[PDB]
């Protein structure tokens, strides 16, 4: 369930597709929080024209190095 | 005057920290283990 | 009922220990002290003089350092005499070093060995 | 006004404080696009801070050196001044609250005490009962102030436990 | 029934030895000699530490405190259903019998045991310790 | 020596003797409860003070009580 | 036919007791003259964990 | 802990750094063979120096951060 | 066999193990536990044991003269005393390299000493000490009088001279004679010292053993003062111009009331100083004819005591039979004493920093910071031990039959509300007092610092307003110019005090926020909970629901095993043991605000605290983090400064600290039965079995391990928070 | 389905389920009132 869910959020609140055009300044990001109580501010600007949570578990790495392209995959 | 001499910490320094506690650690050390009679 | 091991049932390192000045028994306390004390000076003076605050510096680098080690083995001369007054009060054979004047005479045997070991010691670097 | 303070529609670090909160908003901004979902958040992030400022500044409040609302908690300046919002209202609305949730409690402990197994009920919520008790427990002021008057809120005190001082 | 006499001549259980038998205190100040009966060779576990094997017949071991000994007498009792006894052995050659001190167990009662430390009355009824101040030395009202 | 105390409150249950383990406690014969028997402490220069005695005992308050007192070898439990 | 009825309900009057001033069920009364004839069970454990406990005639109350 | 110090303090000092025009700055500056032989050195050029980021970081995406390192003295 | 060593405990000498030293030298001062003691002995162990501890403190006052006066700059402070460093004492130490002999050299010495901290300077100087000459004649005046209070203590030992029981209960007479002579006329002294010596030294007029039996101290010589003219001393007092130590500027009044600071120095006037002790010393006096001794006037406390109970029974017996349980228990009276003492610790602290009484001592900041700190510690310690030894009163003094519906007996009585509600104050204080703080941080770091909650704190401000202030416009009392309270001390001493009060420059009286506001609420949680723990084991000495019969056991003692679901840390001196943590995070938490607060007013920014005290984030960074620096800098690998010794002293608390928390956390069985193998590792290694000890290797006990963690968290405490305050105060200024 | 709600109806699952549902009525009345300071 743990994997399915990095797996989900690798695919529907991230930037993998656009970290893959340019992983050296693209920050990897998987996690976006709600506009509430001012917590808002978290999602910070990772590149690739998305915000978010800059993530430090490396599965870009590990997708990027098993071939996954596409959001569809993950 | 009471000032002391120039050589005084040369000497009561070196004195209070290791003639003095020597003594008084081997003193009381005696004291300590001594058995009654 | 106790754990025997050939580290501690060898005949070499029985023979060895009992070849040490400390487990002779029958000799005189005073000459065991004087055999320990040169012993142990002799190599008390080294880490004073190659490792002490005055190490860098030339012809007072084994002056300090033998200074060092004489007071070490005072100190040690003191805590032989009051170790031997605290634990000697009342009451094969049995050996003379433990008692009071087999002690003292001990601490006083090492501390006579202990500077002659450390005055040997500074001439043999000269 | 109250302390030496002065009211934050008028105070010069209050607006300062939302111009430099709006200019790194907009700081941010910048770097994006103009249709596109972080600028829309940023655009919803600016707009609520507009309000938030003004809304604060219509409220009444008392901005001080720093300009930040200060509230103030003495009745009697808060009644005068018009500041009863800060600290008043919030505490009776806080005493209801705490008191519905003692009361209802209490209630269940009450009900539940004379089971067979009270503590089976400790564990085990009885839903129904509690439900009852949480909606029967509006009128916890005067229900609390009739226990008082007839002498039933307190126990006796040879029916508690003490130690042998 | 009658005190019995410590045999030192007595087999020990079959033991390779261990690190935790007795020290110096054995030799200067005293120790303890358990001694048992056993049915038939049976492995049992030393108190402190290992695993012995009892010999059939007369069996003896000795441990640095009492407690060793008790251990050793509560397993041998609850498991293999024997009937232990121990001594306290001086550097002098003193033997003195410990348990079952009146040849029967104490947690069943026997007759000829004289009650001692029984206060006749409750904790409750205990005096305060200022009534008990400045006495010879640190007192509990318990103790009176 | 620690201090090993048997009060009247005793139902001669047991217990305690049974989890002594220095053999400090025993039985002797009463005629104050249904037991017809009342724990004695007639080895307290064994007692280490571990206080199982207590652990054990029913009664409330306890019938046995361990007050530590002087530390000797035998009371410290020291094997060296 | 001395001490209280099997089955009632007393108050534990001893001061170092757990249950003083509670409630508690009368189990059985000891016709001997022993010290605690009374025997009484509650519903709350103490801090061993025993819920019954003997006490003596002026020790219990009918409450 | 202090395993994980040493690595933190021996990459950012020794490994990762930007490369110049003949040359590699390190994070740190390669102090950490001058300053790791002391307590002092660990306290004020890792433990002092390092977080400076994790105390200022309130106002950005980081404040979080910076909440949970207070929460964990807690 | 049986040891000499404790003479005073038979029972500790035939111990055979390691702990018979500790316990000998940890019961060494409880002469109640001691073998054979009894009333009359413990009383003049008491009396020796007083006479010794005051021939210690006059022996450390002589010493800290004399090396001010031998190794010191005494005499070129007086010259300078705002850009001139005083010095402690000299510096001799051996493995001092050449850099830390330059770094440790300054303050115009010759050689490496110490930049004191301890404000002896600026007080010697106020009271009339000038050159070394004075200091040294000070020093062996103190050392005679510690050689004198020695023998004092030798001789009351000694047959014929040992006081009798009756003589140290004759509770009148003491008290009598503390109030008209050690508190009246050692005022009065003082008084006649200040207007002699102290007032004409400041003038630049020198009066000393030679010649103040031919130098006026007025220039009506008595006149006045024996025909009731007692305004003719406040006349011509010194103007706004005065130089102190000079006579540029100076009057010739010895008695005013002016108030407020002097312009020059920032502290109190001499002439009002010598005023308030002459009128203290009158009191004083008066006060000690209340009692009856010898003469039939006078009152006897225990009349008073049973005179005082409510018709109504609302406090029952009253204070019947008071007398004689406070009388007959040391342990009360020391637990009365500690506790004033305490209270009057902190109010110096307090009235020290706010209200300057010596020279040029607003202006040294390290002066002020040190003795602040320095006096709430050691309240706080003092604080801890009255409610221990009240603890100890209910264990051994206690005697419920003597004091039978008595107020002592009634608080045993509802014990269990006290407690209740003390919980309740601090659980209500520390749940919204972490909620706001909570708040204010998470405000902070979302970037909305306008969203946090800053409750001014308007009752704090109307008492400032009421003294005067007129910053909040609340215009009342000293605050409005129309006022009765205003109008009738404008011609006595309002106007030096409210000038003073006015200014924001000092310490008196100085702004307050919201920061102020939460960091008060902070300092009443610590203040409400070390108090419940403190009560808590107070009350609950003598017994609980857990163990009935804790009175039984003594006041210390280590649990009463795992049975009845486990009772560790359940005597009185486990609470007391507890209640230390709680003292030392309350200390912490005043002079951390404290220290803040000043250390932003020198600046000259008090804004940085006013905006940065509302969140927990901006008092650990703007206030430990920033303030740190120069600190850990004291010695780095490019060199060292004067700063290194601070730097050391701060790892050396820290290292202190964490070795208490080895003693706090793991147990005694663990380490005992690793002395065990330890012990059969010695027995079976020759060449070192011919070595044996005398003493059997034990772990410490419970009690010993929690003395000893508590120890060690208290020194790590004290010294890294001493050397950081110190360091970053200095340095900054 | 009687134990299955006697399940429902236990300590663990019934704070869980008035917990979420107290914070999501808070969390909703912060979303359609943002920022509220005062009364």
């Amino acid at each position: 369930i743990w994997l399915s869910g990095m797996y989900f959020h690798g695919a529907r609140f991230s930037n993998y597709e656009a970290w893959l055009s340019d992983p050296t300044h693209i920050k990897p990001s998987a996690q976006v929080v709600w506009p509430i109580v001012g917590q808002e501010i978290l999602n910070g600007d990772v590149g690739g024209g998305f915000q978010g949570i800059q993530i430090t578990s490396g599965f870009f790495q590990l997708w990027r190095a098993s071939g996954i392209t596409s959001e569809l995959q993950l | 005057p009471f000032v002391p001499p120039s050589w005084a910490p040369s000497v009561f320094v070196p004195l209070t920290g290791l003639v003095l506690p020597a003594i008084a650690m081997a003193t009381l050390f005696v004291y300590i283990e001594k058995e009654a009679p | 009922g106790m754990l025997e091991t050939p580290v501690t049932s060898a005949p070499i390192v029985a023979t060895y220990l009992s070849n040490l000045p400390a487990y002779r028994t029958g000799v005189a306390p005073v000459l065991r002290g004087v055999e320990i004390g040169l012993a142990h000076g002799f190599l008390l003076a080294g880490p004073f003089i190659k490792l002490g605050p005055l190490r860098n510096v030339p012809e007072t680098a084994e002056i300090a350092g033998s200074l060092s080690a004489a007071g070490l083995v005072l100190i040690l001369a003191l805590c032989l005499s009051i170790y031997g007054s605290a634990q000697f009060q009342s009451t094969v054979a049995r050996d003379p070093l433990f008692s009071a004047d087999g002690w003292s005479e001990f601490a006083a045997g090492f501390l006579v060995g202990g500077e002659a070991g450390v005055a040997w010691a500074y001439v043999c670097t000269q | 006004d109250i302390a030496g303070l002065t009211p934050c529609s008028e105070s010069k670090a209050y607006a300062k404080l939302e111009k430099k909160e709006l200019k790194t908003l907009e700081k941010r901004l910048k770097q994006y696009e103009a249709d596109s979902a972080p600028a829309v958040a940023l655009k919803a992030t600016m707009e609520r801070t507009k309000a938030r400022f003004a809304n604060y500044a219509k409220a009444g409040l008392l901005c001080g050196n720093d300009g930040l609302p200060h509230l103030i908690a003495d009745p009697g300046l808060a009644l005068k001044y018009g500041h009863a919002g800060e600290v008043f209202i919030p505490t009776f609305g806080f005493l209801y609250v705490a008191g519905y949730i003692g009361y209802v409690g209490r209630q269940y402990l009450i009900a539940v005490k004379g089971e067979a197994k009270p503590t089976d009920k400790e564990i085990i919520i009885d839903v129904p009962l509690a439900t009852k008790l949480a909606w029967q427990g509006a009128g916890w002021p005067l229900a609390a102030v009739q226990e008082l008057q007839r002498g039933t809120l307190l126990e006796k005190e040879e029916n508690i436990t003490v130690s042998p001082r | 029934w009658t005190v019995p006499t410590l045999n030192p001549d007595t087999p020990s259980p079959i033991f390779g030895g261990s690190t935790g038998g007795l020290l110096r205190k054995a030799q200067t100040e005293e120790f303890y000699v358990i001694t048992w009966e056993a049915k038939k060779e049976q492995i049992f576990e030393m108190p402190t530490g290992g695993a012995a094997i009892m010999r059939q017949g007369p069996n003896l071991l000795k441990f640095g405190k009492k407690e060793q000994c008790l251990a050793l007498t509560t397993q041998l009792r609850n498991k293999f259903k024997l009937t232990p006894c121990f001594y306290r052995v001086f550097p002098d050659g003193k033997v003195q019998y410990l348990h079952p001190a009146d040849g029967v167990y104490p947690e069943k009662v026997n007759a000829g045991r004289v009650g001692a430390n029984q206060n006749m009355r409750r904790i409750g009824q205990n005096v305060n310790p200022i009534k008990v101040k400045f006495s010879g030395r640190m007192m509990s009202p318990a103790e009176i | 020596a620690h201090i090993v105390k048997i009060y009247d409150t005793c139902i001669g249950c047991t217990q305690c003797v049974r989890a002594c383990p220095l053999d400090v406690l025993e039985m002797v014969p009463w005629d104050g409860c249904k037991a017809s028997q009342m724990a004695s402490a007639p080895r307290t220069e064994d007692c280490v003070g571990c206080k199982r005695c207590e652990t054990a005992c029913p009664t409330d308050f306890l019938s046995v009580r361990v007050y530590l007192g002087s530390e000797s070898t035998r009371s410290m439990g020291l094997s060296y | 036919e001395v001490g209280p009825k099997r089955g009632s309900l007393v108050k534990i009057l001893r001061p170092e007791s757990y249950w003083f001033n509670q409630v508690g069920k009368v189990v059985s009364v000891d016709q001997s003259g022993v010290r605690y004839p009374v025997v009484v069970r509650f519903e709350n454990q103490n801090y061993a964990g025993v819920t019954t406990n003997n006490y003596a005639l002026d020790e219990v109350v009918a409450a | 802990s202090i395993v994980i110090f040493h690595f933190s303090w021996k990459m950012q000092s020794d490994v990762w750094g930007t490369v110049t025009a003949s040359g590699v700055s390190h994070i740190t500056g390669g102090n950490f063979a001058q300053s790791a032989n002391t307590i002092n050195g660990w306290l004020r050029d890792f433990l002092w120096a390092q977080s400076s980021q994790v105390i200022q970081s309130y106002g950005s995406a980081l404040s979080a951060y910076g909440l949970i390192f207070l929460g964990a003295h807690f | 066999a049986t040891k000499l060593f404790p003479k005073f405990s038979q029972g500790l000498a035939q111990d055979p193990t390691t702990r018979r030293i500790w316990y000998g030298l940890a019961m060494a001062h409880d002469f109640e536990s001691h073998d054979g003691m009894t009333e009359e002995n413990l009383y003049q162990k008491i009396f020796a044991s007083h006479f010794g501890q005051l021939s210690i403190i006059f022996l450390w006052t002589s010493g800290n003269l004399f090396h001010v006066a031998w190794q010191g700059n005494f005499e070129q402070w007086v010259t300078d005393p705002v850009h001139i460093r005083p010095i402690a004492h000299a510096i001799w130490d051996p493995h001092f390299g050449q850099p830390a002999v330059e770094a440790f050299t300054r303050g115009g010495a010759s050689g490496p000493v110490n930049i004191s901290t301890s404000g002896v300077y600026q007080w010697w100087y106020t009271i009339g000490m000038r050159t070394n000459q004075d200091l040294y004649v000070g020093s062996v005046f103190l050392a005679l009088v510690s050689a004198i209070f020695l023998f004092a203590g030798w001789l009351h030992l000694q047959p014929n001279f040992q006081p009798s029981l009756s003589w140290f209960k004759d509770a009148e007479s003491r008290l009598n004679h503390h109030l008209s002579g050690l508190f009246g006329v050692s005022s009065l002294a003082w008084t006649g010292h200040l207007v002699h010596v102290a007032i004409p030294e400041s003038r630049g007029q020198h009066v000393g053993w030679d010649n103040f039996l031919s130098v006026l101290p007025h220039p009506q010589g008595l006149t006045p003062f024996f025909t009731g003219n007692w305004a003719a001393y406040a006349q011509s007092p010194d103007t706004a111009s005065h130089v102190f130590g000079t006579a540029q500027g100076s009057g010739q009044a010895i008695l005013t009331f002016l108030g407020g600071f002097h312009p020059q120095t920032q502290s109190l006037w001499l002439t009002d100083m010598a005023h308030h002790h002459l009128a203290i010393a009158v009191i004083f006096i008066v006060a000690g004819h209340m009692y009856r001794t010898n003469f039939g006037i006078g009152h006897r406390m225990q009349a008073i005591l049973e005179a005082h109970t409510p018709p109504s029974g609302s406090l029952g017996a009253g204070h019947k039979g008071l007398f004689d349980t406070v009388n007959n228990s040391l342990h009360f009276q020391l637990g009365l004493a500690l506790a004033s003492v305490g209270t009057i610790t902190s109010l110096v602290a307090q009235h020290m920093y706010s209200l300057p009484p010596y020279a040029f001592q607003a202006i040294d900041f390290t002066t002020q910071a040190a003795l602040y700190t320095h006096h709430q510690y050691i309240a706080g310690f003092i604080m801890c031990g009255a409610f221990a030894h009240g603890a100890i009163f209910f264990i051994r003094d206690y005697d419920p039959e003597q004091n039978k519906g008595n107020v002592l007996a009634r608080m045993l009585d509802h014990k269990e509300a006290l407690i209740s509600h003390l919980s309740w104050v601090s659980l209500f204080l520390g749940f919204h007092t972490l909620g706001l703080y909570v708040h204010n941080d998470v405000m902070q770091a979302f970037g909305t610092p306008e969203k946090q909650i800053l409750i001014e704190p308007v009752f704090a401000q109307w008492i400032q307003a009421a003294h005067g202030k007129a910053l909040y416009g609340f215009d009342f009392l000293l605050s409005s110019k129309t006022s009765a309270a205003f109008a009738n001390g404008q011609s006595l001493w309002l106007p030096g005090w409210l000038d003073a009060i006015n200014n924001n420059q000092n310490s008196l009286f100085l702004t307050i926020g919201p920061g102020d506001f939460l960091v008060h609420h902070a300092i009443a949680l610590g203040l409400h909970t070390t108090t419940l723990i403190l009560v808590k084991g107070a009350l609950d000495a003598r017994g609980s629901k857990l163990m009935p019969d804790k009175k039984d056991f003594g006041y210390s003692f280590p649990c009463d095993g795992p049975g009845r679901g486990g009772t560790c840390d359940i005597s009185a001196y486990d609470a007391f043991y507890l209640a230390v943590f709680w003292m030392l995070n309350t200390i912490g938490w005043v002079t951390f605000y404290w220290h803040w607060k000043h250390l932003t007013l020198w600046q000259g920014n008090v804004a940085q605290f006013d905006e940065s005290s509302t969140y927990l984030m901006g008092w650990l960074r703007d206030y430990l983090w920033l303030n740190s620096s120069q600190l850990i800098n004291g010695y780095n690998p490019f060199g060292m400064n004067s700063l290194s010794v601070w730097a050391w002293t701060f790892l050396f608390g820290h290292l202190i600290y964490a070795t208490g928390f080895m003693f706090l956390i793991s147990w005694r069985g663990y380490w005992q039965e690793l002395i065990e193998t330890l012990v059969w590792a010695h027995e079976k290694t020759p060449l070192a079995n011919l070595v044996y000890w005398k003493d059997k290797p034990v772990a410490l006990s419970i009690v010993q391990a929690r003395l000893v963690g508590l120890a060690h968290f208290s020194v790590g405490y004290i010294f890294t928070y001493a050397a950081f305050l110190i360091a970053s105060t200095s340095g900054r200024f | 389905m009687k134990d299955f709600t006697t399940y429902l109806s236990t300590a663990p699952v019934i704070a869980t389920i008035w917990f979420t549902f107290t914070a999501g009525l808070l969390i909703e009345i912060n979303r359609y009132f943002p920022d509220p300071l005062v009364f």
